[PDB]
């Protein structure tokens, strides 16, 4: 974005830097170990209240 | 009826439900910002440099 302006004119040159930088790591685990006991011909209940 | 009328088991059963569990958490973090002729820099932990 220049632009021009022929009524003025600035003394010397400025520059005005500005510098920004980021880094950024994440990690996330998340495990279960399940045992349930059973029989074979197992059926399922109805309770439900 | 004498197989009908006899006597069946009585028992007694018992069950432990056990839960455990455990945390920890450690965090550490410098956040400086140091000023020298012209220049200004600022570190931090949300933002970077």
């Amino acid at each position: 974005a220049a632009t021009f302006n022929p009524t003025q004119s600035f003394l010397g040159f400025n520059i005005f830097p500005t510098l920004t930088a980021l880094e950024t790591q994440g990690l996330t685990r998340r495990v279960y170990d399940g045992n349930v006991t059973m029989q074979s011909g197992q059926r399922s209940l109805s309770a439900t209240g | 009826v004498p197989q009908l009328d006899q006597v069946v088991p009585q028992i007694n059963v018992q069950v432990r439900i056990q839960e455990v569990n455990e945390r920890a958490l450690q965090s550490l973090g410098l956040n400086w910002r140091a000023t020298f002729g012209g220049f200004n820099v600022a570190v931090s932990g949300g933002t970077g440099l």
